[PDB]
């Protein structure tokens, strides 16, 4: 019943590779995750776009694809509408746009990886909970 | 020269009241509010509480019963601003944005405040100390909490608490399930000082009566009183603190008879000054605690612990309180 | 020199931490004061010097 | 224990009293200004970690670009370590004070410091306070017009630091914000919109106190002023104590309402705000959707997004009709004749307009003693609680109690005049 | 042998010890350990699905020891109840704990009434004090017994916990509205009235005290000959009088009502209780109801309330009632428009 | 209306005149009963 | 955290700011020396 | 006041800051366990 090396073997690329992740990591992810999103993002939901969640499914659907790491970290650095026409750096954080999102200035690499992390390895805990809050809602 | 014979005239006895300066403005003002409140009661039309154009009467005339309500706060639209009848147009009007509340509560709450006034002024024209002022002190605060600083708290009278027995509870409900109540302190201290009071004042009273003087022209078939002229007073206080004494410990009975009614007036009224102050807090938002989640990290898997179904409850109600008024998602105020 | 300040501080930290306990006891009449006094001057004195020094050093 | 009441009469020991919680005050100052420099991250909104002198430093304009956390660090240093040494310097003065010797048999002294029931002293001993105040509230005016300037939030851009010019000295226009009503968007001393207003209202303060210090140093009471009021020392307590309270209510109010003076970006937005904010932020969202803002109907028939304030103006709809009277530098570029522009709205909507309403609505003012974010039923995942709902809430409390004092020592004071002492 | 033990027993010494004291002290003691064992050491998710203790860490606020399964109805599952089979652990993951406590406390209420009887009948004063303590007795019974009772099963009484109780509020507002019952009013009467009195008598008392009595001015003395007492009830009348508009000033009789109110109050609101065991409620107003669907634009606070309940109904009872096993689908769950 | 808003205002501040007036009072000042300081 | 130099004292300077409540308790402590009264 | 006596102001200096301890622990505690809490 702990955690496990299968729950953090998430999807890495588009294709069919995958990194297992670890403890140190995971935990990382979710610091990060409460200090530039919850805010806006908490429990994996939009409070600015509810009709627009974080949860697994819905980000496969995304375009460029969004159910991996890679375009999660894509997506940090520089953003893309749910079809990928508009650019919204001017309106979401992006490393991109530190500039106005200071809370982004002093991020890496490395944290972009876990944050991503720690969003795809949460619904297999939660699962319908993270989607739009039940036990929440 | 005849304004000092109107001075003595307010100044002492008058064979029914006692009405000095401060019931100069508590007389002619708490008469506004009931006259006003009673005849709103048994006739106000409806009032859109919300700015929403639906009205609610709550009035004897308009289909209701004692329990069911009475004068609704001032519309959501008004909700903050002055709103006097000159300010108004036809009264048609002023009786729908819910005039009646703001004239009744202001009036109310000053002639309220002076009715703890009255109270102190009165013991410096009878030598007595100054104390009773301090024990009103905690509803009239608490008054003011609930009919003011809320409203002030959150921008607008409309929803500060309704002159309606049934909206009370309402005020209640919506009440903990929009800042979780329950679970502060000072609503907890407050219940404290309440069932407090409730221990205390049976506990006081009974024993009083257990110790009492048991020979004093006292027989089975009758039972009459004492008047100041007695000396020795009632009961027998040796008995009394020698019955609890020997009920838990030594230590636990009280003394003299000053730490025991100093701790009546102690408990009570340090226990609503907090909950007055609860309310308050909550008017500028710092609601109570709320522990949400407590978890297994062995996989994160959330357990639900008794406050959780608290707030599975709190929360069925936040969904449907002020049914369809709100147009975004999240509420905040 | 990293190595004054580290000193300076910490030379102005323990002067406070025996000042605030010896000054008190200091004014317990029956235990000489012509003794207690001198060394009051000195933390003062000593003090107020310290506290110019490291604001100097920035 | 009233052993505090002991000292009373002996004013040689209040001196070392009054002067040892007068230590403990600036005290605080440095170990509150250090203790926060020392949690305290750069570029993280000051309010979403949980400080409140700083702010009020950075209020001062004392470090900052235009809505900039800080540019430079130090400024703060500063503040932190005066205070907490000026809280040495008197702790030796009060303890000594209070140990080393009574007073009031020191001739030359006695001459130089007085007793009570003596009104001509008494009032000597107030005026010479407020020929301080006179001082300091001047203070604050010189640091904003021939000094490093004071945190202007509006017109234009960014509002940095800005140094004011011929202060609003109009001798009507101030007391006027004494003569308003304090309903409904309206309190006195709230309403201040322009910073200017705020300078120029502080050099009239100072000239009346000084001329009020001095007045009562030369004048003894009439009397009028002598049969109405008492001349015990618990008296005067109980003068200034409720004095404090109704400021404490005062200032809460004012805390949660802000003017110029609070500036919302360091304090976080007001109760309104986050609501206002929530509207605006919502139009944007379906006018990228293509929704049309003007015909609108919500359930009610109110229409979404836009309705009519009473005197007929547009305004957000939604509960957020109460906040109508909100005004920040956002959300007025869009105001104009008749309020909201439909025409402004719809077409010269700027990008950083969307991020601080996003940013306000996020941050509402709504938390609880675990510092849970948002409404009362969110998960813990979220900490914060805005600087405001701490001022106005431990503030409002002390404004209460405190009055329970106005109570409690002048009723007191009817009972030394004749009652029971 | 006997009338030896009654003193021994009987004997006046620190902690007194009567013939109830046997009843007294081996239940008011284990109905204490009981609830502080299980708060401190027992899960109750086996039973209930929710976090019972600190060892799973629960604040103070949400540990609690939670009522049996409503699978097992009213056994008193005892340890050696056929149900345990005497195994400790389990008799404990059941919650075999509940019925403890409840029992064991409940005579611990009926010793404490009897050493209360006890006491009057050796210093040979008045009984009552025993007589104002049935109020919470009947509170005490018409909750934890007379309710679980009446409905189906020891898992609805109230859980021994804090956050525990406040649910236990809340359940009551939703599918019983207790807050119109009339009963729950008067009770609510009698608490108010309680601290009401408490507050004018003590403050009264302390500020009619009679002027001089010490030099120094402050009061902390008395003695058996001060038969005066340190305060006039002639002047606290006319205060009142003048103030109030009544004041029946007469000692004997301001105590006893102080027995009255607080007392009178929670036998109602007892009484209001064994009703509800029979899903017996005042949760309606025919008369308005009626009016209430011939016609949509005619609404009060009677209506308004309603709602809410079923909101809290319908969200609460899937978690909070483990057993039937509701399954809610998103959609039908009652809902304001945008929350 | 305006007739309204206009009485009543004299109505108030009349009564606070005697509010005011009644405290400021050279005549009954704080005359108590225990003793008068005149 | 930017003290920079001084780095060294968080600990001091974190307990620090509490001492002013520290001083309600000695107050009582005084008393219990000096036997209450 | 120390001429050797036995303590008191002490024993209730010593337990009352021993209290403090273990409750404040309580608080240190309640930080361990709801802090993973999402
Ligand atoms: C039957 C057992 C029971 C028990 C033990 C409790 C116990 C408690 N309840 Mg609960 N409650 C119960 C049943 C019970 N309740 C029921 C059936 C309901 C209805 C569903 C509730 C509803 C309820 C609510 C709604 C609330 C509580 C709260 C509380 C707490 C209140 C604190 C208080 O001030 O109380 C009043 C009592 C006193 C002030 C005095 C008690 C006597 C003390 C211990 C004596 C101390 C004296 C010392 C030893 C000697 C000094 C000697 C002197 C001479 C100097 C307390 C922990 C409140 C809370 O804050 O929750 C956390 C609260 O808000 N309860
Ligand atoms: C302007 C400031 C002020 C001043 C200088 C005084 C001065 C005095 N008061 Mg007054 N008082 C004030 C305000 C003030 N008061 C207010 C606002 C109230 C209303 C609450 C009172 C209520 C009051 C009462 C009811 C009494 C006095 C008395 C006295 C005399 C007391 C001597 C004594 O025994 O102290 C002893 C003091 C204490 C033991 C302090 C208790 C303080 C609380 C419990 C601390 C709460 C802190 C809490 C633990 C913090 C938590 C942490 C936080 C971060 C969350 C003294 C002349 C007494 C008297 O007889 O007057 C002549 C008296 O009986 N005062
Ligand atoms: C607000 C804070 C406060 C203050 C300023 C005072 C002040 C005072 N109290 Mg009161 N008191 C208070 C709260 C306070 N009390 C409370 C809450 C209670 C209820 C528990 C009491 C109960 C009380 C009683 C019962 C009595 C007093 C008495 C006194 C007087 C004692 C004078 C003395 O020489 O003592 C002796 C001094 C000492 C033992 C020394 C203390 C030394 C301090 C801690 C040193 C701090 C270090 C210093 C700053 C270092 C400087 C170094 C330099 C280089 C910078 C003094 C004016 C007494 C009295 O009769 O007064 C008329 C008395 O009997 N008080
Ligand atoms: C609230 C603000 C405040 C206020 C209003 C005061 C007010 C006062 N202070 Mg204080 N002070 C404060 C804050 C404050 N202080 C603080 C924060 C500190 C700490 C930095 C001090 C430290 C302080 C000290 C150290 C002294 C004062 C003194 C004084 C008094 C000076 C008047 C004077 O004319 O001195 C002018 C001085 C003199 C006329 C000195 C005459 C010298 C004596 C008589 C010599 C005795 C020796 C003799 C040879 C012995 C023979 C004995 C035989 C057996 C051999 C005055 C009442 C002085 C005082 O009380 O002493 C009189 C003093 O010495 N204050
Ligand atoms: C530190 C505060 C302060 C205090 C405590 C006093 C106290 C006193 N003053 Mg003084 N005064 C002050 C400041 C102060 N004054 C200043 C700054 C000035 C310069 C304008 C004066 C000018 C002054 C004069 C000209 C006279 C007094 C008089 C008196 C005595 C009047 C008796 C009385 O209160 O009657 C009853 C009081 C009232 C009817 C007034 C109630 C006023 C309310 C509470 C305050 C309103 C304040 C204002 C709106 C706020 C400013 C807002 C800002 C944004 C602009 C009293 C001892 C009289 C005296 O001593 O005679 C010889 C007198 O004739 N004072
Ligand atoms: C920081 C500035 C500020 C301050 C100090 C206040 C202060 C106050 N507000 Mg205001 N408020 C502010 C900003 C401010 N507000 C802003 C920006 C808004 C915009 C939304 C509001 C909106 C607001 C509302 C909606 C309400 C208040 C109310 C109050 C009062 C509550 C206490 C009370 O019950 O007094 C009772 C009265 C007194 C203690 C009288 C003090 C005056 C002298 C000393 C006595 C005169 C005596 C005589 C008997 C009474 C004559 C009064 C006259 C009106 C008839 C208090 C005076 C409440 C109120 O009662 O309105 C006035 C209220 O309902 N405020
Ligand atoms: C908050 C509610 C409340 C509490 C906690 C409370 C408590 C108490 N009242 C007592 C007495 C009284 N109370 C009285 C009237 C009232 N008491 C009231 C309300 C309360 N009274 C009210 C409203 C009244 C007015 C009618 C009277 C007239 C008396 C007394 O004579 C007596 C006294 O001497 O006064 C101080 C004491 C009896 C001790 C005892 O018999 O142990 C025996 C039994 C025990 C220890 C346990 C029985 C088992 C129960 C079921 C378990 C309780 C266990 C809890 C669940 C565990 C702890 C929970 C924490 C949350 C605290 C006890 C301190
Ligand atoms: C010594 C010492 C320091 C003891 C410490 C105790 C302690 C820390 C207890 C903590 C928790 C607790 C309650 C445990 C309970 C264990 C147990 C089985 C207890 C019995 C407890 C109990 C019944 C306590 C009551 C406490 C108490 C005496 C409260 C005051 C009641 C009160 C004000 C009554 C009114 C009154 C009293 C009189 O006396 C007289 C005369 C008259 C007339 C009168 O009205
Ligand atoms: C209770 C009481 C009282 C009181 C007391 C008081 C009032 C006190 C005070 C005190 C005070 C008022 C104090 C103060 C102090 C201070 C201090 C002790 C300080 C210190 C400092 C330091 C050490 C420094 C710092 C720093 C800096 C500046 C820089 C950087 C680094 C550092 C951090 C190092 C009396 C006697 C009346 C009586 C009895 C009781
Ligand atoms: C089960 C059982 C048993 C046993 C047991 C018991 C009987 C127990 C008990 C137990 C107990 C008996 C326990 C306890 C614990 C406790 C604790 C852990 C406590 C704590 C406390 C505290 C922490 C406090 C504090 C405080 C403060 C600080 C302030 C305010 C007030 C108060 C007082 C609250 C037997 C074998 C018989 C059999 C059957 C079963
Ligand atoms: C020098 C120095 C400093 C300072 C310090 C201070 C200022 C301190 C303080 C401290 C304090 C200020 C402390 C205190 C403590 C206290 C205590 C520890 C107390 C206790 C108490 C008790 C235990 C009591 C008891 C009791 C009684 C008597 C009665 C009633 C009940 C009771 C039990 C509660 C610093 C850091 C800056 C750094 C540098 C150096
Ligand atoms: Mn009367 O209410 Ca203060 O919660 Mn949200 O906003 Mn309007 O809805 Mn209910
Ligand atoms: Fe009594």
């Amino acid at each position: 019943a702990e955690l496990t090396p299968e729950v953090l073997t998430v999807p890495l690329n588009s294709e069919g590779k995958t990194i297992t992740l670890t403890e140190k990591q995971y935990l990382e992810g979710k610091r990060l995750f409460q200090y530039a999103c919850a805010s806006c993002h908490v429990g994996g939901i939009t409070k600015t776009n509810p009709s627009l969640d974080l949860r697994t499914e819905t980000l496969a659907l995304a375009t460029p694809p969004r159910d991996n790491i890679e375009g999660l970290v894509d997506y940090m650095k520089n953003p893309t509408t749910y079809d990928g026409e508009q650019e919204i750096a001017e309106v979401h954080p992006s490393l991109r746009s530190a500039d106005i999102f200071p809370k982004m200035r002093n991020l890496t690499e490395k944290d972009l990886v876990a944050i991503a992390g720690h969003i795809l390895v949460e619904p297999k805990i939660l699962g319908d909970k993270w989607g739009g809050g039940k036990v929440y809602y | 020269n005849l304004w000092e014979r109107f001075c003595n005239w307010v100044t002492s006895t008058d064979n029914r009241l006692y009405v000095g300066w401060f019931g100069v403005i508590m007389i002619p003002t708490l008469l506004a509010a009931t006259i006003c409140f009673v005849i709103a009661f048994i006739a106000a039309p409806p009032v859109d509480i919300d700015g929403i154009r639906e009205p609610v009467s709550g009035s004897l005339l308009y289909g209701n019963n004692i329990i069911t309500g009475a004068v609704v706060p001032s519309s959501n639209a008004i909700g903050l601003h002055f709103y006097p009848i000159w300010e108004a147009a036809s009264l048609d009007e002023w009786l729908y944005n819910g005039g009646p509340y703001q004239l009744i509560i202001f009036h109310f709450l000053l002639g309220a405040s002076c009715y703890m006034g009255r109270q102190w002024e009165l013991s410096y024209r009878l030598g007595m100390r100054p104390w009773i002022c301090v024990a009103y002190s905690a509803p009239l605060a608490s008054a003011f909490a609930v009919f003011l600083i809320y409203p002030i708290g959150q921008g607008s009278f409309s929803d500060g608490m309704p002159l309606g027995i049934s909206g009370t509870f309402n005020f209640m409900i919506v009440f903990q399930a929009e800042h979780n109540i329950l679970m502060h302190p000072f609503h907890q201290l407050g219940v404290a000082g309440v069932f407090g009071g409730a221990l205390f004042c049976a506990m006081h009273g009974s024993l009083v009566t257990s110790s009492l003087i048991r020979e004093t022209t006292e027989t089975e078939s009758a039972n009459y009183g004492y008047k100041f002229g007695q000396e020795e007073e009632t009961y027998n206080i040796v008995a009394a603190h020698g019955y609890f004494g020997r009920l838990i410990f030594q230590y636990a009975s009280f003394n003299n008879s000053r730490s025991l009614h100093f701790f009546l007036a102690a408990w009570p009224v340090v226990g609503v000054w907090f909950t007055a102050l609860g309310i308050s807090t909550m008017a500028f938002n710092l609601n109570g605690f709320n522990f949400n989640h407590s978890v297994i990290d062995a996989k994160g898997n959330v357990i639900n612990t008794w406050a959780d179904i608290i707030n599975r409850a709190n929360l069925g109600m936040e969904v449907m309180h002020e049914r369809n008024a709100h147009n975004f998602p999240l509420d905040l105020a | 020199m990293t190595i004054l300040f580290q000193l300076a501080l910490a030379a102005l930290v323990i002067l406070s931490f025996v000042m605030v306990i010896g000054v008190p006891v200091a004014y317990a009449s029956p235990q000489d004061w012509d003794r207690s006094k001198q060394l009051i001057f000195l933390g003062s004195g000593l003090w107020i010097a310290l506290v110019l020094v490291v604001g100097v050093l920035n | 224990w009233a052993g505090n009441a002991r000292l009373i009469n002996l004013s040689g020991k209040l001196l070392g009293a009054h002067v040892a919680h007068a230590g403990l005050i600036v005290f605080w100052a440095g170990a509150m200004t250090l203790f926060e420099l020392a949690h305290f991250i750069p570029e993280k909104p000051m309010y979403e970690q949980g400080l409140i002198l700083i702010p009020h430093i950075a209020t001062l304009g004392w470090g900052v670009g235009p809505g900039g956390e800080v540019v430079d660090t130090f400024p703060f240093f500063v503040v932190g370590v005066v205070h907490l040494i000026s809280s040495a310097v008197l702790g030796f003065g009060g303890v000594y004070h209070a140990i080393r010797g009574p007073e009031t048999l020191e001739e030359y002294s006695s001459f130089f410091g007085y007793d009570w029931k003596d009104k001509n002293k008494m009032t000597t001993i107030l005026g010479f306070h407020l020929i301080v105040l006179g001082i300091g509230a001047l203070l604050l005016v010189a640091k904003a017009m021939f000094f490093g300037g004071l945190y202007d939030t509006w017109a234009p851009g960014g509002g940095d630091v800005r140094v004011i010019t011929n202060p609003t000295l109009d001798p009507r226009v101030i007391f006027g914000y004494l003569l308003k009503s304090p309903f409904g968007g309206e309190g006195w001393i709230v309403s201040v919109n322009n910073l200017e207003d705020v300078v120029g209202g502080h050099i009239w303060i100072g000239l009346i106190c000084i001329a009020g210090g001095i007045w009562h140093i030369l004048t003894t009471p009439f009397g009028w002023a002598r049969r109405a009021f008492i001349w015990s020392g618990e008296a005067y307590l109980s003068y200034s104590l409720g004095a404090l309270s109704m400021m404490g209510f005062i200032a809460t109010c004012f805390v949660w309402f802000n003017n110029t003076v609070y500036p919302s970006e360091f304090y976080g937005p007001t109760g309104p705000e986050a609501s206002q904010a929530q509207a605006m932020t919502f139009l944007i969202r379906d006018q990228k959707l293509g929704a049309n803002v003007g015909s609108a109907q919500g359930p009610t028939g109110l229409g979404k997004y836009l309705m009519r304030s009473p005197t007929g103006e547009i305004i957000f709809g939604g509960e957020t009709m109460r906040f109508w009277d909100f005004r920040g530098p956002w959300l007025e570029p869009l105001r104009g004749p008749n309020g909201l522009d439909l025409n402004k709205i719809k077409n010269d909507i700027q990008p950083w307009q969307e991020r601080r309403a996003a940013e306000y609505m996020t941050h509402a003012p709504l938390g609880s003693l675990n510092s849970v974010g948002g409404v009362a039923t969110e998960i813990n995942s979220v900490n914060f609680v805005s600087p405001r709902s701490w001022l106005a809430t431990s503030h409002f409390v002390l404004a209460f109690f405190f009055l329970v004092g106005h109570l409690w020592h002048a009723g007191r004071a009817r009972a030394a005049a004749a009652g029971f002492e | 042998w006997f009338d030896i033990l009654d003193d021994w027993l009987k004997r006046d010494r620190f902690v007194f010890v009567g013939w109830s004291g046997i009843l007294l002290f081996p239940c008011a003691y284990l109905a204490l350990g009981g609830w502080l064992t299980g708060t401190t050491f027992v899960t109750s998710w086996y039973t209930h699905g929710l976090a019972s203790s600190y060892l799973e860490g629960c604040n103070f606020l949400t540990v609690a020891v939670s009522t049996p399964a409503n699978s097992m109805g009213h056994s008193l599952l005892l340890l050696w109840g056929p149900e345990a089979q005497g195994d400790f652990t389990r008799w404990c993951q059941l919650g075999g704990l509940w019925t403890f406590i409840a029992l064991h406390g409940a005579f611990g209420l009926i010793g404490f009434m009897l050493r209360q009887f006890e006491i009057a009948r050796l210093v040979g004063v008045r009984p009552y004090n025993a007589i104002a303590f049935s109020a919470p007795i009947a509170v005490f019974v018409s909750v934890f017994l007379i309710y679980p009772l009446g409905q189906s099963s020891w898992f609805f009484a109230p859980s021994f916990g804090v956050a525990a109780i406040f649910r236990f509020l809340l359940f009551f507002q939703g599918f019983h509205n207790w807050t119109l019952n009339p009963f729950h009013m008067m009770g609510v009467a009698g608490v108010l009235g309680g601290a009401l009195l408490c507050a004018i008598h003590g403050a009264t008392v302390e500020n009619t005290l009679f002027q001089d009595g010490e030099g120094a001015s402050t009061f902390r003395a008395f003695n058996p000959t001060q038969a005066e007492e340190t305060y006039s009830m002639v002047t606290a009348n006319r205060f009142w009088s003048q103030i109030f508009g009544i004041a029946f000033s007469n000692k004997r009789w301001l105590h006893f009502f102080m027995l009255f109110v607080p007392v009178t109050g929670l036998w109602m609101s007892a009484i209001g209780v064994v009703g509800l065991a029979l899903n017996l409620r005042s949760y309606d107003f025919i008369s308005q109801e009626i009016r209430a669907a011939e016609d949509p634009e005619f609404e009060t606070f009677y209506t308004k309330n309603l709602l809410l309940n079923e909101g809290i109904r319908a969200w609460m009872a899937p978690q909070d009632q483990p057993h039937e096993n509701f399954v809610f689908p998103e959609e039908v769950l009652p809902r304001g428009n945008a929350l | 209306m305006e007739t309204l808003k206009i009485t009543v205002y004299i109505v108030v501040t009349f009564f606070v005149l005697l509010f005011v007036f009644g405290f400021l009072s050279g005549d009954p000042a704080r005359n108590p009963k225990r003793k008068d300081l005149e | 955290k930017l003290p920079e130099a001084y780095a060294i004292f968080d600990p001091l300077v974190d307990v620090l700011p509490v001492i002013p409540v520290l001083f309600l308790a000695l107050a009582f402590v005084w008393q219990a020396a000096v036997g209450f009264r | 006041s120390e001429g050797g006596r036995i303590p008191l102001w002490i024993v209730a200096t010593v337990a009352g800051m021993g209290v403090i301890v273990i409750v404040g622990l309580f608080f240190y505690g309640a930080y361990a366990g709801l802090g993973s809490s999402l």
